[PDB]
DNA sequence: AAACAATAACAGGAAACCGTG
DNA sequence: TTCACGGTTTCCTGTTATTGT
């Protein structure tokens, strides 16, 4: 059906073009919305919603907890982390997948 | 004239909006009424949302301020009353 | 130096919305 | 077809961090 938001940010974080708005921080599966407008702007065309902004944005990050998809990085801005697992739906690791991205640690 | 509405301050502006009230206690929205109505300064932004600058000051202060205790309301809504704390902090 | 204002990040409830099975 | 549901989207209440006055 329609994308979800969780694999959204998936296909922005496997695109290297898209490092200056959104990147993996080098954590794991811990990724930095360093431009979260960016980010949700991005969210809205793709859905068809052009009010969306990252408040919104944010909140369908929230639903996430829960369902332990996405948790966040408490005390770091924008900063949320794939609890899920990751691995084997991308067939790599995060060290595989950092190398491939030519990711700088944070 | 320190803010556009005169020398109170938020806090005291709440502090008036629940003394005003027959039982010492609102709701945020019945605090948000109280400024459109009350404050001259407030009174051409009542059709506004909770993203306004100034709503956003006011839950900050009911938050920020020990002066203010949130109590629980009975049903389903419907929520918490806003009260002065009786030791004031 | 301490109070207050301005503003935003963040948590999570409620309800509308809407595409799909 | 209509219907119910999940995944938001929208809005809100409440708490907190930060930076400017
Ligand atoms: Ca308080």
């Amino acid at each position: 059906g329609p994308i979800q938001l969780w694999q959204f940010l998936l296909e922005l974080l496997t695109d290297k073009s898209c490092q200056s708005f959104i990147s993996w921080t080098g954590d794991g599966w811990e990724f930095k919305l360093s431009d979260p407008d960016e980010v949700a702007r991005r969210w809205g065309k793709r859905k068809n919603k052009p009010k969306m902004n990252y408040e919104k944005l944010s909140r369908g990050l929230r639903y996430y907890y829960d369902k332990n998809i996405i948790h966040k990085t408490a005390g770091k801005r924008y900063v949320y982390r794939f609890v899920c697992d990751l691995q084997s739906l991308l067939g790599y690791t995060p060290e595989e997948l950092h190398a491939m991205l030519d990711v700088k640690p944070d | 004239r320190r803010n556009a509405w005169g020398n109170l301050s938020y806090a005291d502006l709440i502090t008036k909006a629940i003394e005003s009230s027959a039982e010492k206690r609102l709701t945020l929205s019945q605090i948000y009424e109280w400024m459109v109505k009350s404050v001259p300064y407030f009174k051409d932004k009542g059709d506004s949302n909770s993203s306004a600058g100034w709503k956003n000051s006011i839950r900050h202060n009911l938050s920020l301020h020990s002066k203010f205790i949130r109590v629980q309301n009975e049903g389903t809504g419907k929520s918490s009353w806003w009260m002065l704390n009786p030791e004031g902090g």
